[PDB]
């Protein structure tokens, strides 16, 4: 428990920085909450750390692939590639958008066509989940419901039964 | 568990126990106590023909 | 305080805090209450989740500019492996031909021309390839006359195939529209990608409500059981002290 | 299992469903028989005394 | 305080019961086209999983 | 402190409806369980929610079916387009061995 305290401690420190920790109540559950959440917080800080790194690297290397396929299609095919119309641009663009909120390696339809199944798919799949869920949630409300009813009325019925009992242990 | 123990804490009847006593109880008055009431009831009709 | 605890509840979804834990200790309550915009959404550290996200717009910009030229890339390849069918079907025209030639061989001297030139910084002594440089491969592109020719050719052929491939993306995501002219499947493509966006942005919606209706048919089990077992507990009272016990007796005397 | 519980215990405690039984029907309509012809039973005794 | 709580739960709770229930009553009618929907409607999903 | 006679009726309604008035705990424990969220009354799926559902479905089927269908042409086209690769593979090929 000596452990587990110090740790909290040293947590709670690195989180609230120069402010002084807050006074706080000291028992078993509340060691055993903030301990769960120290290894949690500790656990996603490192996650997140090599996500951002690894972010970082990803974003340097597709930048030197972009600037290698500029230079390959300015040699290639002229500054003229770079001069399409107005909608030819638009048009460009919307493919691009498309690719990027898709989240795709390539603007190829092997990508497109999977990924426009799979977001249409997994959409109606959790909009029957929800459904499903919020079946449950009303027929288990309502089996509460009923639950509670008879308490009480058990409860009533009871309490009546026990004076008419008493009434009659006087009578007998 | 937590439910678990409160089923525990609260079996002092065991519901099934408690099923089977008052099944029981229930025979043992129909076998007993109803048919001594019958007896009863025909003793005072025949004291009223005695009156 | 119950409002303390939806506010806990929603940021740090992973922690099982009944309304029992701050009842018996409110000074808690006010350190998870502080302790919540110092921890993200996700239990992670606000500062680590800010440079996720920054370095997270930083990728999609560089990614925005890579993807433009990828797909006049793809589009190109794709171009000229159309062009290459056709060629070998006997159905190109001798401008189709001599467009596809032209074509082929300035992006393979380009291509070629960028394996020999390893960016890599003047070494006036960096021997090349079997020896060759830049000006060797340059040396056989097609006539200047024929260069400019099919890359006033490409612009408009690029156009085409832009719109072709976005009717395809269209097409697909919404089949209906291969249906309608062209005028009309031009102005929805034009909102595609918002279209896209917003689909996703709905199935965010739906999973996070999900998770809502989750957590409160959890409760709902929690508590269910309990109420029953209040109930067969007031039962078996009646049942044990009412009429086997109490009642019985009255009925003997 | 919990459910189960309950409704067989409430079945037998409430078998005309509305009110909580704690004496066997039958034997509640003997006493009140009973009671019935004792009271005739006094009457006639009365009467002959009288 | 405790009584206007009381009134106003106990209203409120089975306004939302009762709400619950009335649509129910007008539902036990509509109940063999609700199984003949259910019954298309698993179909459908069948078919739509198959696809 | 104040419940309109309105309330009160209703609730003298909800006594004389013979339904038990549930205690202030009772209704603390049921009232919890209840999110504030306009969860819209799940207006009982409605006939007219899963007949509503049933053309979704259909509507979705359909879809499938269409999106099954330009999948099956791009298929072919692709098909066909790799036989064609294969081809110009192997012309290739010869040109290569003619530079050698």
């Amino acid at each position: 428990m000596d452990e587990k305290s110090t740790k909290i401690i040293m947590w709670l420190k690195k989180m609230f920085g120069d402010k002084p920790l807050p006074p706080y109540e000291v028992n078993t559950r509340t060691m055993e909450i903030l301990y769960q959440l120290a290894e949690w917080n500790e656990a996603r800080d490192k996650d997140l750390s090599l996500v951002t790194e690894d972010l970082k690297l990803k974003s340097a290397e597709v930048k030197a692939e972009a600037k290698y396929l500029q230079d390959l299609l300015t040699e290639g095919l002229g500054p003229s590639y770079t001069n399409l119309s107005r909608m030819g641009n638009n048009y460009l663009n919307q493919i691009v958008d498309s690719c990027l909120a898709l989240e795709l390696k390539n603007s190829s339809l092997s990508s497109y066509i999977p990924a426009v199944n799979d977001l249409s798919s997994e959409l109606v799949a959790i909009e029957l989940n929800n459904q499903e869920m919020e079946a449950e949630l009303t027929s288990l409300r309502k089996k509460l419901t009923e639950a509670l009813v008879l308490e009480k009325s058990l409860e009533r019925d009871l309490k009546k039964a026990e004076e008419q009992c008493n009434f009659e242990k006087a009578k007998v | 568990s937590k439910t678990q123990r409160a089923l525990q804490k609260n079996t002092n009847p065991d519901t099934d126990a408690l099923l089977k006593s008052l099944s029981d109880h229930y025979s043992l008055e129909l076998d007993e106590m109803v048919p001594k009431m019958q007896r009863l009831i025909q003793q005072c009709e025949k004291h009223q023909e005695y009156g | 305080m119950a409002q303390t605890l939806q506010y806990v509840s929603s940021r740090l979804s992973m922690l099982q805090i009944d309304e029992e834990d701050l009842e018996r200790n409110a000074q808690f309550g006010k350190v998870l209450i502080e302790l919540c915009p110092l921890l993200g959404p996700n239990g992670g550290s606000a500062n680590l989740n800010r440079e996720l996200e920054e370095t997270r717009r930083e990728l999609l910009l560089q990614r925005k500019m890579w993807m433009r030229s990828e797909v006049i890339y793809q589009l190109v390849q794709e171009m000229l492996l159309d062009l290459q069918v056709r060629k070998l079907e006997g159905s190109l025209t001798e401008e189709e031909r001599k467009f596809q030639d032209g074509l082929q061989q300035c992006m393979l001297v380009s291509e070629c021309s960028r394996l020999l030139t390893a960016d890599s910084v003047p070494p006036s002594d960096s021997t090349s390839i079997l020896g060759l440089d830049k000006q060797d491969l340059l040396d056989l592109l097609p006539p200047n006359m024929l260069v400019l020719w099919v890359r006033d050719r490409l612009q408009k052929q690029l156009e085409e195939a832009l719109k072709k491939k976005c009717f395809t993306f269209l097409s697909f995501h919404q089949p209906e529209t291969d249906e309608e002219g062209d005028v009309l499947r031009a102005a929805k493509v034009l909102r595609l990608a918002s279209t896209l966006e917003d689909e996703k942005r709905r199935l965010q919606n739906e999973q996070e409500k999900h998770q809502e209706m989750r957590a409160l048919l959890e409760k709902q089990q929690e508590i269910y059981p309990h109420v029953l077992l209040r109930c067969l507990s007031l039962l078996r009272q009646a049942a044990s002290e009412l009429r086997l016990r109490a009642q019985s007796d009255i009925d003997r005397i | 299992k919990l459910d189960s519980h309950l409704k067989e215990l409430r079945d037998f405690m409430y078998p005309e469903g509305n009110t909580l039984m704690l004496t066997t029907p039958e034997l509640s309509g003997e006493f009140h028989q009973l009671g019935s012809q004792l009271e005739k039973l006094n009457h006639i005794t009365v009467e002959i005394l009288g | 305080h405790r009584t206007v709580r009381k009134i106003e739960g106990n209203l409120l709770w089975y306004q939302q019961l009762q709400h619950t229930e009335a649509q129910r009553t007008a539902e036990e009618e509509q109940q063999q086209r609700r199984k003949q929907l259910c019954k298309e409607i698993l179909e459908l999903r069948a078919e739509l999983h198959h696809l | 402190n104040v419940v309109p006679d309105e309330k009160l009726q209703a609730f003298n309604t909800l006594k004389e409806s013979g339904k038990p008035v549930l205690d202030e705990k009772a209704l603390d424990e049921v009232l919890k369980t209840f999110s504030i969220s306009k969860v819209p009354a799940i207006e009982e799926v409605a006939i007219e929610k899963l007949e509503e559902e049933v053309k979704a479905l259909q509507k979705q089927k359909n879809l499938h079916i269409r999106r099954r269908n330009k999948l099956q042409m791009v298929e072919s086209g692709n098909r066909q387009m790799c036989l064609k690769s294969k081809d110009k593979e192997e012309e290739t090929g010869r040109a290569f061995q003619e530079v050698l």
